[PDB]
RNA sequence: GUAGGAUAGUGGCCUACCAUGGUGGUGACGGGUGACGGAGAAUUAGGGUUCGAUUCCGGAGAGGGAGCCUGAGAAACGGCUACCACAUCCAAGGAAGGCAGCAGGCGCGCAAAUUACCCAAUCCUGACACGGGGAGGUAGUGACAAUAAAUAACAAUACCGGGAGUCUGGUAAUUGGAAUGAGUACAAUCUAAAUCCCUUAACGAGGAUCCAUUGGAGGGCAAGUCUGGUGCCAGCAGCCGCGGUAAUUCCAGCUCCAAUAGCGUAAUUUAAGUUGUUGCAGUUAAAAAGCUCGUAGUUGGACUUUGUGUUACUUUGAAGAAAUUAGAGUGCUCAAAGCAAGCCUACGCUCUGUAUACAUUAGCAUGGGAUAACAUUAUAGGAUUUCGGUCCUAUGGGAUCGGAGUAAUGAUUAACAGGGACAGUCGGGGGCAUUCGUAUUUCAUAGUCAGAGGUGAAAUUCUUGGAUUUAUGAAAGACGAACAACUGCGAAAGCAUUUGCCAAGGAUGUUUUCAUUAAUCAAGAACGAAAGUUGGGGGCUCGAAGACGAUCAGAUACCGUCCUAGUCUCAACCAUAAACGAUGCCGACCAGGGAUCGGCGGAUGUUGCUAGGACUCCGCCGGCACCUUAUGAGAAAUCAAAGUUUUUGGGUUCCGGGGGGAGUAUGGUCGCAAGGCUGAAACUUAAAGGAA
C-alpha cells in the first residue's frame, strides 16, 4: 500500500539528493525529506530580559537574536512531537497549521 | 509515429460522440479515410463532413448526430474472401440485423453487404455500428 | 520526438499557403539563379544561401520565384557539393569532439555524445548512399574523416 | 530469516563447495 | 504489448513455444521424466511386498495408516501402497503378489497418508474388494 | 568445372586433373523423440489442443551386417554365400537352421482368443473353364467399442387422496382370469458342411425364487439431523473435512438417491480468457532490462482518373483416391447400419438407384486493381514519327551508328514526421586548469589554574610534566552550510564555492535547407551510486574488523572511548542497488484550474537604474509538478492516465503463469578475486499472496 503520493519526500525531475545529518542523532537523511524547522529566537530568555535590560551598560541597546535551522530525521520529529501522526485525510493538509 | 492514419481519425470520432460533441477535426487526411466516411455517411452515421485544403495533407471536420456507437479500424488487415464475411460479422457486430464492415476491395472501398451482392473479397479496414 | 534525447519540442518554420511570389518581389527567375551560382562559388551552402536571400533580398521562397528549390538549381549547374550539406556539418562536428576527446580521457560524457553523433552519420549515409547521392562505396572513416571535412 | 543475510548464508555456503570442489580438481 | 504485424508470424508462433514452458501441466509431459517414475508412465504395476508398515497419519488427524512396502517386479523400484478399507491388512502377507494402482492425484499425495501415492488393488491375483466383501478367498491354505 | 569410367539411364555415382567453393539467428550443424509418413481419430461456439503401431495409400524390414545368383522384375530371405549372435540333430565323421505368415508355446509384462472348418463368396495365380490359395471367408473365444430391447400388464376388492356426495388417481408376498419371450424343442429354413438368427407344432410365470446390479446418502452433489456398534482407535475422506462416549461422514441394519444391463477405480480433451492469433497478465497480487546506442527482425504520413517492371491479395475455373466427415434417395420390423431397392404379376419393367458439398498450404489458369510490398525516375541510353550511312542475312528482315522534326517535352507536396543550418538565450550537464570559505585536527606562541571528557547514570580515556577553556598564527586533508524551493540540468548513475578554457545539449524563434532519411529493437556496444579488488599518492574527519568501558540472566549488540581497512585522489578492474514513478519506448485522442521554470509575441507605467533590465497584465510553445472532479478505469488503494477494452486489434521491445525447493545444482561464459550473466530437476505443499 502506497502510503503518500510524494512518498515521504520532495523530490521530482532529479535522481539524486544529498542528505543532512539529524541535528538531534545525526542520522543521515535526504534534505528533501528532513523536517526543517527555522527557529528565531532572543538570546536572551523572556525570564531574564528584565535583569539584563537593567544591568544594560549602553542607554541604547537591541539584543540579538539566536537563529538556528533545525534539521530533523523522522523518528525524531515524531519522538520529539515537532509533527505528529495525522488522520488519512488529514495528511493531505500541507499548509502549517496556526 | 503515426502509424495508421485511419485508427486516428476513428478514434477521434468514437471519442467524440461518447463526449456529445456536435464536431470534431480529423488530421491528418487521406482518401481512405474520405471514403471510410462516405459509407458511414450513406447508412446515415454521420452528417455534412467538409475537408480543409491545407497544402499539404488536409483537415476534416466531421458533423456528428449521436447515431454512432462505436467506430473502429482493425489491424493488421487481414485478407477477407466472400465465404469468410460470415465470421468477421459474428465476432465484430452487435447482431446479424446492424453493424456495417467496411473493406478494401479491388473494386472500391465498400461495406460487407455490398461485398456480397457484387460476390468480391478484400481486406478489413475497420467497423462502425 | 528527438532521435537522440527525449525532447519534444515542436518549433518550425510554417509556410504560407501562397506559393506565388508577392506583388512586390520584381526579380525575375534568372536574376535569382544567378545569385543563387554566385553565392555556392564563393562556399555557400544551400542552407545559408536561402538565408541571405530571405534576409537580404527579401526572397522568402526560392521555389516561388524560380520553380526549383536551391540544391536542384546548383546540381544544373554542376555545384552540389560532393558529400551533402548535412552529412558534411555531421561529420564535422564528429571531427571536433573527436579532437576535443583526445586530450580528455576522463570526459565521459563526450565519449557518450561522439557515440551519438557517429551512429547519426551512419543512418544518414545509409540513406544517401541508397538514393545514390553518395558513392557506392564511400565510408566514414575516423581515421581520415577529418581531411575530408574543413 | 531476513532475505538479505539469506542471501549471505547461501554465498558463504557456495565458497565451501567451490572450495571443496575445487580440492580434487 | 503484443507484437501485431502482418508479417511477425515467426515471432507469434516461437514466443509461445518457449512460453509454454511456464506451464507446469506442459512441462511435465513434455520433459521425459514421467519415465523415470516407479510405474514409468503405466497405470498399474505388480510387486512383491517386502513387508507391512504403519505410517502416522497427518495432523491434525491422528490414525495409524495400514500400508506395505512393494517392489516392482519390472523395474525393482520399491514403493509404499496404501492398503484401503478396514482390516485388509490380514489379507496381505509378505513377499507376497500384488498389483498396485496410483491414488487418484496422479503421483500427488492424497489425504492425510504423509509421501504416498500408491495403493494396493489385488493380492495374490484377487482383488481386495473381493475379500473385503468375503467374495473369494485368497489361494491358500 | 573439363575429360572419362560405370549405370537401364541423369548426376561427384566413381576416377584423373582443375577451381575454392557449399550451408547457416529466415536456426545450418549437432542432440532428443516411449518418431514410420499420410488418408485420418478424439474433443471441438469460433479459433484450437491432443493423437495417428493397426485393415486404404506410400515407405521400410525379415535375428544383426554384408555379398550375390536366377530372372522382365529381388540386393528376395516360407532363395543362396560368408561372418557374428542364438540354437537343433548326430552312430561325434558330419548335417540342417530363421513364425515381425496362420494357429500354438515360452518369456516379458497392467495388457491381448482356436495348434478349428472351407475354397461356397471376394479375388489372385499356373500349361489352366477343372489345380492351388492360414490371401480371404466360416465357426469357436470375446462386457474393446456400438445398436435395439425383457425383468411385467390389466381388472376387481381392501386401504389412501383429489376434483356429505360421487367421479378420477395412488398403494398391498390380497383375489382373479388374460398376455408373452428367456428357455426347451418336431420341423423347415439357414450354410461349402455345420452353427446362430428369422419362421414355427408341442412345452414354458405368481413371492411370475424366471429373485438387477454398481456406486452413494455433511458440503461440492441427487439422497437420513433413523437405529445398533466403535470412541482421535479402527477407519473414512479426490478437495473441504469426519472420528477424543449422545458420529447426518467410520463398521452394520433399515430406509432413501443416481445410473441401470450395466456401474466403480487407476494417459489425454473439455472446463482453461490458468498459454490468451481470435483472447490473458506485468504501480501494490508472479511479472518493465539500471540507462542509452545499435544490426537483423517487425512496423512505417500524405499525394497520381474523378464526374509488356516484379509480387501479395481477391474472384471464377481446372485438377484433384477411396474409406471416413457433412449430405440426397431408400420402412434392413426400428436402430447402429447397409447400398440397397421399387413397380406391377410378365417369361417383365423403372435407360432403376448407387446424388452432391467439403477438401489448409504450395502449384496451374481467367477476371478485378482498392489496399500493401519491392523495383524504378534528371547529363533521360526517354517517348514519338521521318530521312540516311554501315554490316549481316532470306523468299524484305535483323543489327548498329547518325541527321532533322514532333511535344505543355520530362522533377507531387514540404507531415503540429525526422535530420541539418542559423539567431538570441538558458542550465548545480561534462572535462581541464584555477580562486575562495568557515569548521575540524595537529602544531607554534601567549594567558590562566583543576579538573576536562562522556552518559539515563557511569567508566574506559586526558590532566599541575598544565588537560579542558581563551587569543593569535601556521600546516594538513576533507567538506562546500545558510541561500536551497513539491526549483533547475543530465540517457541513467548523477550534478551545488569563484573565474577562464574546451567540446556538447534541450527548448524557443525561423516565409532557411534536405525530402521519409523514421519508430522499436535478437546479436553486438558505451555509461553505470555505494561497497569491493590491484598498485601509486594522500591520510583531517568519520570508521567495518579489532580492543576496551558500560548495560544485561547472558550482550560477540544497541550507548561510550580508542582505532585497522576504508573514507579522498590517479591508473586499471568490478557491473551490482527499494539502480523506484516498484509504472519500457514512439504516436493520436479525451475535463477544469491556478502556480512555477526556459524561450518568444503583445500591452502598460513605475524605477537612488544602464532601447533594454527589474516588476505588472494577456497569450503561445516546451518542461518538473500540484489541485478539483468522473462522463472513465480499477480487486480496491488509487490513476487526468494506470482513461479512450467481451462495444476486446495504432506500432514495437522486454517479461510473468499457485507456494516452495531456488537464483540452488550442473554445464557454459566473463572476472585477479569478490562474484556477475545464463540456469534446472528430484522432491515438497493447499494454500502463499494483494486491497480493503
Ligand atoms: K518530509
Ligand atoms: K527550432
Ligand atoms: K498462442
Ligand atoms: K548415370
Ligand atoms: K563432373
Ligand atoms: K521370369
Ligand atoms: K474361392
Ligand atoms: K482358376
Ligand atoms: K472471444
Ligand atoms: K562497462
Ligand atoms: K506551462
Ligand atoms: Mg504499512
Ligand atoms: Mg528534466
Ligand atoms: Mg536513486
Ligand atoms: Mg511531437
Ligand atoms: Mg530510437
Ligand atoms: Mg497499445
Ligand atoms: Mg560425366
Ligand atoms: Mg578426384
Ligand atoms: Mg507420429
Ligand atoms: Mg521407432
Ligand atoms: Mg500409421
Ligand atoms: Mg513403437
Ligand atoms: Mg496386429
Ligand atoms: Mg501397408
Ligand atoms: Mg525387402
Ligand atoms: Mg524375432
Ligand atoms: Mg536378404
Ligand atoms: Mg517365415
Ligand atoms: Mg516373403
Ligand atoms: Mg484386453
Ligand atoms: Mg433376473
Ligand atoms: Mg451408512
Ligand atoms: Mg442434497
Ligand atoms: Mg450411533
Ligand atoms: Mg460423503
Ligand atoms: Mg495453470
Ligand atoms: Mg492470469
Ligand atoms: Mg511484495
Ligand atoms: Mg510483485
Ligand atoms: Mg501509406
Ligand atoms: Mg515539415
Ligand atoms: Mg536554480
Ligand atoms: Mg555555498
Ligand atoms: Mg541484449
Ligand atoms: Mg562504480
Ligand atoms: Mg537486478
Ligand atoms: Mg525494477
Ligand atoms: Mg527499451
Ligand atoms: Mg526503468
Ligand atoms: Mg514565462
Ligand atoms: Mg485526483
Ligand atoms: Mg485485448
Ligand atoms: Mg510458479
Ligand atoms: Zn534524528
Amino acid at each position: 500500500t502506497f502510503k503518500r503520493r510524494n512518498g515521504g519526500r520532495n523530490k521530482h525531475g532529479r535522481g539524486h539528493v544529498k542528505f543532512i545529518r539529524c541535528s538531534n542523532c545525526g542520522k543521515c537523511c535526504p534534505k528533501d525529506k528532513a523536517i526543517k524547522r527555522f527557529l528565531v529566537r532572543n538570546i536572551v530568555e523572556q525570564a531574564a530580559v528584565r535583569d539584563v535590560q537593567e544591568a544594560c551598560a549602553f542607554e541604547l541597546y537591541t539584543l540579538p537574536k539566536l537563529y538556528l535551522k533545525m534539521q530533523y530525521c523522522v523518528s525524531c520529529a515524531i519522538h520529539s512531537k515537532v509533527v505528529r501522526v495525522r488522520s488519512r485525510t488529514d495528511r493531505r493538509v500541507r499548509e502549517p497549521p496556526q | 509515429v503515426r502509424v495508421s492514419v485511419l485508427n486516428d481519425a476513428l478514434k477521434s470520432m468514437y471519442n467524440a460522440e461518447k463526449a456529445g460533441k456536435a464536431q470534431v477535426e480529423l488530421r491528418p487526411s487521406s482518401k481512405v479515410i474520405i471514403k471510410f466516411l462516405i459509407v458511414m455517411q450513406k447508412h446515415g452515421y454521420i452528417g455534412d463532413f467538409q475537408y480543409v485544403d491545407d497544402h499539404r495533407v488536409g483537415k476534416i471536420v466531421v458533423e456528428l448526430n449521436g447515431r454512432l456507437n462505436k467506430c473502429g479500424v482493425i489491424s493488421p488487415r487481414f485478407d477477407v474472401g466472400v465465404a469468410t464475411i460470415e465470421g468477421w460479422t459474428a465476432r465484430l457486430l452487435p447482431s446479424r440485423q446492424f453493424g456495417y464492415i467496411v473493406l478494401t476491395t479491388s473494386a472500391g472501398i465498400m461495406d460487407h453487404e455490398e461485398a456480397r451482392r457484387k460476390n468480391v473479397g478484400g481486406k478489413v479496414l475497420g467497423f462502425f455500428y | 520526438g528527438r532521435m537522440h534525447s527525449r525532447g519534444k519540442g515542436i518549433s518550425a518554420s510554417a509556410l504560407p499557403y501562397k506559393r506565388t511570389p508577392p506583388s512586390w518581389l520584381k526579380i525575375s527567375a534568372p536574376d535569382v539563379e544567378d545569385n543563387i551560382c554566385k553565392f555556392a562559388k564563393k562556399g555557400l551552402t544551400p542552407s545559408q544561401i536561402g538565408v541571405i536571400l530571405r534576409d537580404s533580398h527579401g526572397i522568402a521562397q526560392v521555389k516561388s520565384v524560380t520553380g526549383s528549390k536551391i540544391l536542384r538549381i546548383l546540381k544544373a549547374h554542376g555545384l552540389a557539393p560532393e558529400i551533402p550539406e548535412d552529412l558534411y556539418h555531421l561529420i564535422k562536428k564528429a571531427v571536433a569532439i573527436r579532437k576535443h576527446l583526445e586530450r580528455n580521457r576522463k570526459d565521459k560524457d563526450s565519449k557518450f555524445r561522439l557515440i551519438l553523433v557517429e551512429s547519426r552519420i551512419h543512418r544518414l549515409a545509409r540513406y544517401y548512399k541508397k538514393t545514390k547521392k553518395l558513392p557506392p562505396v564511400w565510408k566514414y572513416e575516423s581515421t581520415t574523416a577529418s581531411t575530408l571535412v574543413a | 530469516m531476513r532475505a538479505k543475510w539469506k542471501k549471505k548464508r547461501m554465498r558463504r555456503l557456495k565458497r565451501k563447495r567451490r572450495k571443496m570442489r575445487q580440492r580434487s580438481k | 504489448g503484443k507484437t501485431r504485424g502482418m508479417g511477425a508470424g515467426r515471432k507469434l508462433k516461437s514466443h509461445r513455444r518457449r512460453q509454454r514452458w511456464a506451464d507446469k501441466s506442459y512441462k511435465k509431459s513434455h520433459l521425459g521424466n514421467e519415465w523415470k517414475k516407479p510405474f514409468a508412465g503405466s497405470s498399474h504395476a505388480k510387486g512383491i511386498v517386502l513387508e507391512k508398515i504403519g505410517i502416522e497419519a497427518k495432523q491434525p488427524n491422528s490414525a495409524i495408516r495400514k500400508c506395505a512396502r512393494v517392489q516392482l517386479i519390472k523395474n525393482g523400484k520399491k514403493i509404499a501402497a496404501f492398503v484401503p478399507n478396514d482390516g485388509c491388512l490380514n489379507y496381505i502377507e509378505e513377499n507376497d503378489e500384488v498389483l498396485i494402482a496410483g491414488f487418484g492425484r496422479k503421483g500427488h499425495a492424497v489425504g492425510d497418508i504423509p509421501g504416498v501415492r500408491f495403493k494396493v488393488v489385488k493380492v495374490s491375483g484377487v482383488s481386495l474388494l473381493a475379500l473385503f466383501k468375503e467374495k473369494k478367498e485368497k489361494p491358500r491354505s
